[PDB]
């Protein structure tokens, strides 16, 4: 009788090797502090 | 007579601070007599 190759069991002679990318990153703007507190950081402002 | 309500910014240690016309208050904006204000600083008498 004739059958499929799914009837026979599969051993691998390739080895396995899985590389995965490197994934997309997004870098949003972050100051510790702005220039608006850094001004605001001066107890008398002469302008004002 | 001029009545005006200003703002007013003080530094750490918060023992002085200022009013928006550039004038100095020397004395802590938490001086009191309750709580323990009454030991944070006063440059002036009692009766001021």
């Amino acid at each position: 009788h004739q059958l499929s190759r799914a009837d026979v069991t599969t051993v691998s002679t390739f080895i396995d090797l899985n590389i995965t990318m490197l994934e997309d990153h997004e870098f949003v703007p972050l100051e510790v502090y702005t220039r608006h507190e850094i001004k605001d950081s001066g107890l008398l402002d002469y302008t004002e | 007579c001029i009545v005006e309500e200003v703002d007013a910014r003080s530094v750490y240690p918060y023992d002085e601070f200022v009013l928006a016309t550039g004038d100095f208050v020397y004395m802590s904006p938490f001086y009191g007599y309750r709580e323990g204000s009454h030991t944070e600083h006063t440059s002036y008498a009692a009766d001021r």
